[PDB]
RNA sequence: CGGUAAUACGGAGGGCGCGAGCGUUACCCGGAUUCACUGGGCGUAAAGGGCGUGUAGGCGGCCUGGGGCGUCCCAUGUGAAAGACCACGGCUCAACCGUGGGGGAGCGUGGGAUACGCUCAGGCUAGACGGUGGGAGAGGGUGGUGGAAUUCCCGGAGUAGCGGUGAA
RNA sequence: AAACCGGAUUAGAUACCCGGGUAGUCCACGCCCUAAACGAUGCGCGCUAGGUCUCUGGGUCUCCUGGGGGCCGAAGCUAACGCGU
């Protein structure tokens, strides 16, 4: 049936650019777009936006990675090196304001949603919130 | 002159053994052929002949691999038609990457060169003039064009890449820019500056790698003729 | 390690370590991501159940609304002393002790949020199921039937061996 | 054709080879519940290059497009061997 949307769209997004795609579709999704603006803010994808495909939303995403490379395998670097849920249905994980974890000192994120709605780590931080610590990101 | 010069008899080769990362630089499966977009082509010529130039009016070396059947002859024109190197019966384990040994290589093939021209001008134990006369034999063979290199080209340029693997490996290896032209045969990827062409129609090998070799000469003076290749091209 | 050249046994010179101690044994945690929550694995190393059916259970697509159980936030009560940690003090120091300060999960009460999870109510058709039409199949069960071969039995014709083995 | 009865073989031969032979192999009904019961790889779903051979559907029938069976092997994975829509 698809078991976990949000795993999908962050392995949807982690596989299409191990091979360096330009673009991935996800079946769309509120929620799912919340995150994505996280990311596309965030300057981990270009950006997003909405689209059919045999006329079901879905959400075109726009990946994004660095320079051609040096010697012997010219692959650019990854813009978004690692992509991992942390919550899941499996295991729901949730964080108080006070444990909410920093993300490779700083130089990460941490996607994570609140009663206040969707929040990088320092955004939640900020308005003293904790909530569900949806995945890393870095 | 260029544009429909291209399309003359040049655009697309090779069909069903293609690798899909060319599929950036395809037109259609028309008549179950790959044809290469040439829009393409030309946006990418500019580009590639850009950076000739450049590493050519700066007084660089290029150096020409085309080991292939037939390009073999309308190689060593071109490379020798701009005085820079060239590679054309075989490519060498190590030419770039184990330089300094295939070197001593050249560096003993003109040993014989002043033995030819020598005091021994008829004289040596006479059995050895097979035994060393042999010798250079083989070192010619090969040697011809890698003997003016001495040291690292700034570039290569290769007619196919996916034939010439062994050197494209060494050259990105060396950080050396790859100048290639290639064919839906290739891997774009590791071709710093492509030139999506037809590895293997004589005159498509002719039309581009000529030209390349006017803007080496024209970056330094004195352009000349129709160039001094038309092989028995038949 | 030791079988006639032993830095490994025993002794001796010398040396290393600790010192009113030094070693030994026992037991606990460590290293041991070697029960793996943090933090492991199962093709050939140990490890996929012989295969299904489906009970409990676990898990659950997209949209909207209610509720606010999970979850998050503010206040507040509780969390005795000792101990621990930080300070400054008293025994000449320290051990030991005094004084003061700062942590604190968990739970109770009051107020708040509603994204996600839950729940109630509605809605969709991308999952699942069904309909109509077409297909391929040594899938299963029952009855029936066909030819080739072996064995025996009956008749013919026919003579001295056949069979079997590496040789018998 | 286990067992078993003989014949060879062999240093011996409770075997390999040869001649016999009962259970059993076959059927019906009831048991047993095991295996190198193997892809030694649990089941479902989503995602991630291609080439070529093949079985079976459909289409506008070069081909395109489903569902099986194979091999080679992008990215990636693996201690390696390998695995790889
Ligand atoms: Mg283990
Ligand atoms: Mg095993």
């Amino acid at each position: 049936m698809l078991t976990d949307p949000i795993a999908d769209m962050l392995t949807r997004i982690r596989n299409a650019t191990r091979v360096y795609k330009e673009s991935t579709d996800v079946p769309a999704s509120r929620f799912k777009e919340e995150i994505l603006r996280i990311l596309a803010r965030e300057g981990f994808i270009k950006g997003y936006e909405r689209v059919d495909v045999d006329g079901k939303p879905y959400l075109r995403v726009y990946l994004k990675y660095g320079p051609r490379r040096q010697g012997p395998d010219p692959r650019p670097e990854q813009v978004i090196h690692h992509i991992r849920r942390i919550s899941k249905p499996g295991r729901r994980v949730y964080v108080g304001v006070k444990e909410i974890p920093r993300v490779r000192r700083g130089l990460g994120i941490a996607i994570l949603s609140t009663s206040k709605g969707v929040l990088t780590d320092r955004e939640a931080r900020k308005l003293g919130v904790g909530g569900e610590l949806i995945c890393e990101v870095w | 002159v260029k544009e429909l010069l291209e399309a003359g008899v040049h655009f697309g080769h090779e069909r069903k053994r293609w690798n899909p990362k060319f599929a950036r630089y395809i037109y259609a499966e028309r008549n179950g052929i790959h044809i290469i977009d040439l829009q393409k082509t030309m946006e990418e010529l500019e580009r590639t002949f850009r950076f000739i130039e450049d590493l050519a009016m700066r007084g660089g070396t290029i150096l020409f691999v085309g080991t292939k059947k037939q390009a073999q002859d309308i190689v060593r024109m071109e490379a020798e038609r701009a005085g820079m190197p060239y590679v054309n019966q075989r490519w060498l384990g190590g030419m770039l990457t184990n330089f300094k040994t295939i070197s001593q290589r050249v560096h003993r093939l003109e040993e014989l060169e002043a033995l030819f021209a020598s005091p021994e001008i008829e004289e040596r134990p006479k059995k050895e003039q097979v035994r060393l006369k042999h010798e250079l034999e083989r070192l010619q063979k090969y040697l011809s064009g890698f003997r003016l290199l001495k040291r690292l080209p700034d570039a290569i340029f290769v007619v196919d890449p996916t034939k010439e693997a062994i050197a494209v490996r060494e050259a990105r290896k060396l950080f050396i820019p790859v100048i290639a032209l290639a064919d839906t045969d290739s891997d774009p990827d590791l071709v710093d500056y492509i030139i999506p062409g037809n590895d293997d129609a004589i005159r498509s090998i002719q039309l581009i790698l000529s030209r390349a070799v006017d803007l080496i000469i024209q970056a330094r003076g004195g352009v000349v003729e129709p160039s001094p290749s038309y092989a028995l091209v038949q």
